[PDB]
RNA sequence: UCUAGUCCGACUUUGUGAAAUGACGUUAUUUUACUUAUUCCGUGAAUCGGAAGCGGGUUUUUGGACCCAAGGCUCGCUUCGCGGGCCGA
RNA sequence: UUUAACAGCCUGCCCACCCUGGAAUCGGCUCAGCCGGAGGUAGGGUCCAGCGGCUGGAAGAGCACCGCACGUGGUGUCCGGUGCGCUCCCGGCGGCCCUUGAAAAUCCGGAGGACCGAAUGCCGUCCACGCCCGGUCGUACUCAUAACCGCAUCAG
RNA sequence: GUCGAUCCUAAGGGUCGGGGGAACCCCGACAGAUAGCGCGUCGCGCGUACUCCGAAAGGGAAUCGGGUUAAAAUUCCU
């Protein structure tokens, strides 16, 4: 017997997709490695006091990536722990990361190992 | 336990909600359910000509399951029954018989037995659609002088087979050891549709009004005829 | 000449009606079998007011009669209703203002509004302010009604036509001159885009019938025929007469 | 500013039935209506049991 | 000199009846009956039709509340606890 | 001649509400209204607003001033009055309409009580405290008698 | 994370199905087996044909002082 006047579509079994052959042969490799997502780092004066002053290293980077991807880079990279990322476009288009590191590092410390001062 | 008590509903219109009901008469359907159901109504509202009302008179249930019985005994062989044969042919030939009997299917095959006389028994499915198929197979069978009869159930002449449904079967001959109930069967259908062949070609069927129509106009009719003792 | 101002109306666009503000459409519940058979308690939870109605309206809250909540409804309410007064609709409602019983159960010369044209159509007759219909007699044989209307009219109705006791509220307003074009505009700019109008007379021959002339004149008789395509029916529409209506005629 | 994270509980309740909807004199007038309006129906109840007898 | 629209008639959609009248078993006209075509109205398609019981000759002083069943009967039961069936309706 | 968000405590406007009590020789009351046996005046309470008060924040800051050096120290930042004043916000009342002047996301509360623990150790907990996390895009500058439009660094 | 966009809906816009249309297109939830949701752990219950677009002045979770640049900040520093 049916207590509702208004007919529902019956709930029916759904499989899941097992294709028989992949659509694409093998993964994509990844196209926003560490060294993708760090282009270089900027070696302007308004950069260099933020070294000492902030304890922050500037970063030119992908604009295609986000916080969470450069904070992962820079710990691949440097192996260095961030305290936060601040990051704008340029007007020219590019993106630039302000990259401040946890008191237990030292920007200026790691900046000599990068080669800019 | 005289804390359990009895705590009656009073229904009725404006009383307490009425329980749970089987709305089912009320259910508004699907398209395809209502488009279904009003075809049959529509078939039965409409005077049905002859030709098409001889459809609706069925062979009987009695009658039929002792047909269907026999059909079973001439069942055409299975895929697997086939094949297994023809490797028993094949080992039979490299080392260096009789015509079976078997039901006849096919609506193309059955006319051509029909026309040549080689056919003793014709089987019609009442529901062939379109009806135009088999709607004239009673015709010729009558004037061929071979008994047909007409069944219900077009998937049920199909499982005989072997397929999903079958238009009509057809028996060209059966053995010998069952041919004294065969020709009983014979002389009860050959009663029952080719004898009453004449008559119903001006049978009109439908013609029938829906219930409450039906009681509506009995109780007019009512009005007149207690009119007529006064 | 160029499409005239009546013709414009049926495209929409400027000329649709203005209904940001309304409450809902007001109409009766729809008919079921307690209204059918018995009689369901409605209460009058507030009377409103419809922007570009002058009749009031009225919220009433019903107990639905199968489901556990409640049925909200949106009266055109009766000269007479109040707050927290109970609304019966059904065949066995007592006559009384407010309620709303089918035709069949009220007795003739009884004043009705809301009634209803088709049965179960929640009603289309006599919903303005201080409008009403007068039940005149019934026909057991044929299972009809006849009703007087607004106008002046009578007209046979199914008697399972519910229409509800008494009349509309709010009658009287027309009386009341509006004394400015302002109280014309705030009426009308509830309503729709049709105030203010100008005289065809008015205009040049190539937007309306009437336009043009070195004197402003209609030059034709301004009674058109009713077959008159669109575009050329303006002025007095199939008028059977015209001029100031004296003896029998205004009746 | 009411949610439950952001003000403390007696802040946005009342300590009675319908408590923060309905005020102390609604609620009195309702609780009135119902055992008032209940006892009718049992008179109603019993007198036409009374008259139903009757024959 | 034409035209959208509009009015009007025929055929078509378009079937089932009856009566009156008329013409040559057919057949025109008129009135009327039927419901399934077609059209329209209503709803979140929620008690339609018929026949029984019951009553006689189910809710109206009140701005409340109202759902998911109490109860009875009856099977299974891995028993005084679960799962079904029929009433309640 | 200064004092932020935020946190706690206090205060309790104009209204609303509660208890006692029972009013004409009527009373209370606003600039205006208006309110009272459907319970006034009066007496005692509850609640609501705050861009109100105090403390924390917070003087360690800021500002002013005077020094010492050419970063560093000191002193002060205090006590009142006034209003048909101006800008903004709020409260409450009244006038006006044949005009009565959006919706939804979201959030809070309520009615109902299926179901659920323990013989006291489990269950429940919108309480306090502690721990972790925080995407993407915009952000410069003009906003006009020179950064907009008018062919221009145009009296528009 | 704290300013906005983003989210919500307004007048309205774009659409499924259906109905039109030689077709470009027209109508726009109106001719229809909606979307799914809730609670247990795949089962029950509910279920009225749009999970769409439409506001940097409507609605709306949360940041305040002090300091800092040649040019940035309720975003940087404390
Ligand atoms: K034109
Ligand atoms: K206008
Ligand atoms: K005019
Ligand atoms: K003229
Ligand atoms: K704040
Ligand atoms: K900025
Ligand atoms: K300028
Ligand atoms: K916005
Ligand atoms: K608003
Ligand atoms: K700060
Ligand atoms: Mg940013
Ligand atoms: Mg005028
Ligand atoms: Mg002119
Ligand atoms: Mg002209
Ligand atoms: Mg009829
Ligand atoms: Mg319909
Ligand atoms: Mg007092
Ligand atoms: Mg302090
Ligand atoms: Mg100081
Ligand atoms: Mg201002
Ligand atoms: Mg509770
Ligand atoms: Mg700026
Ligand atoms: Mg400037
Ligand atoms: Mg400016
Ligand atoms: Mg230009
Ligand atoms: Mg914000
Ligand atoms: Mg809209
Ligand atoms: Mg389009
Ligand atoms: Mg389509
Ligand atoms: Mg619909
Ligand atoms: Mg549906
Ligand atoms: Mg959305
Ligand atoms: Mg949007
Ligand atoms: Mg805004
Ligand atoms: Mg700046």
């Amino acid at each position: 017997i049916r207590t509702k006047v208004t007919f529902h579509r019956p709930k029916t079994l759904k499989k899941d997709r097992s294709p028989k052959y992949p659509r694409v042969s093998a993964p994509g490799r990844n196209r926003l490695d560490q060294y993708a997502i760090l282009k270089y780092p900027l070696t302007t004066e308004s950069a260099m006091k933020k070294i000492e002053d902030n304890n922050t290293l500037v970063f030119i980077v992908d604009i295609k990536a986000d916080k969470k991807k450069i904070k992962d880079a820079v710990k691949k990279m440097y192996d260095i722990q961030i305290k936060k990322v601040n990051t704008l476009i340029r007007p020219d288009g590019t993106k630039k990361a302000y990259v401040r590191l946890t008191p237990d590092y030292d920007a200026l410390d790691v900046a000599n190992k990068i080669g800019i001062i | 336990n005289p804390l359990f008590e009895k705590r009656p509903k009073q229904f009725g219109i404006g009383g307490a909600l009425p329980p749970k009901k089987d709305v089912t008469r009320n259910v508004r359907w699907p398209r395809n359910v209502t488009l279904q159901r009003k075809k049959r109504i529509l078939k039965m509202r409409l005077k049905v000509p002859p030709a098409l009302n001889q459809f609706t008179k069925t062979l009987d249930k009695n009658l039929a399951t002792t047909l269907f019985k026999m059909l079973l005994k001439y069942r055409p062989e299975d895929k697997a029954a086939k094949k297994e044969r023809l490797v028993k042919r094949a080992q039979a030939e490299a080392e260096g018989t009789k015509k079976p009997i078997i039901v006849k299917y096919g609506l193309k095959h059955i006319t051509y037995l029909i026309e040549q006389n080689k056919a003793q028994l014709v089987v019609i499915a009442h529901d062939v659609d379109p009806i135009e198929l088999v709607v004239w197979l009673p015709a010729l069978c009558r004037k061929m002088e071979i008994p047909y009869c007409i069944v219900k159930g077009k998937a049920r002449l199909g499982s005989i087979v072997h397929k999903k449904t079958a238009s009509a079967l057809c028996l060209t001959t059966v053995k010998n050891e069952d041919k004294m109930e065969f020709s009983r069967v014979l002389e009860a259908i050959k009663a029952n549709f080719n004898d009453k062949y004449e008559e119903n070609r001006k049978k009109w069927g439908g013609g029938i009004m829906g219930s409450k129509s039906q009681a509506r106009t009995k109780a007019k009719e009512r009005v007149l005829a207690k009119e007529a003792a006064q | 000449g160029r499409v005239i101002r009546a013709q414009r109306k049926g495209a929409g666009s400027v000329f649709k009606s203005h209904t940001h503000h309304r409450k809902g459409p007001a109409r009766f519940r729809t008919l079921d079998f307690g209204e059918r058979n018995g009689y369901l308690k409605g209460v009058i939870t507030e009377v409103i007011h419809d922007p570009g109605r002058g009749a009031p309206l009225a919220r009433v809250t019903f107990r639905h009669p199968f489901r556990y909540k409640h049925q909200k409804e949106l009266f055109v309410a009766a000269e007479g209703m109040y707050t927290g007064q109970f609304v019966y609709c059904g065949k066995k409602a007592t006559l009384m203002v407010g309620n709303v019983l089918p035709l069949r159960s009220i007795p003739e010369g009884a004043v009705v509004c809301n009634v209803e044209h088709k049965v179960g159509d929640r009603g289309v007759f006599a919903r303005c302010s201080g409008d009403y219909a007068i039940v005149i007699s019934h026909n057991p044989d044929n299972g009809t009604t006849r009703v007087k209307l607004p106008s002046g009219a009578k007209k046979i109705v199914p008697s399972g036509c519910r229409a509800m006791i008494g009349q509309v509220a709010g009658g009287g307003r027309t009386e009341k001159p509006m004394l400015k074009a302002g109280n014309a505009y705030h009426k009308y700019r509830v309503k729709r885009n049709c105030w203010p109008k100008v005289r065809g007379v008015a205009m040049n021959p190539v937007e309306h019938p009437h336009g043009g002339g070195n004197h402003q004149h209609i030059g034709h008789a301004s009674t058109v025929r009713r077959d008159a395509p669109p575009g050329q029916k303006v002025g007095l529409i199939a008028a059977r007469r015209t001029g100031r209506l004296r003896g029998q005629a205004r009746a | 500013e009411y949610k439950r994270s952001r003000l403390s509980r007696n802040r946005r309740t009342v300590n009675r039935a319908y408590g923060g909807v309905l005020s102390g004199s609604a609620v009195r007038e309702r609780i009135i209506r119902a055992f008032l309006v209940e006892e009718q129906k049992i008179v109603k109840k019993v007198l036409k049991i009374q008259k139903a007898k009757e024959k």
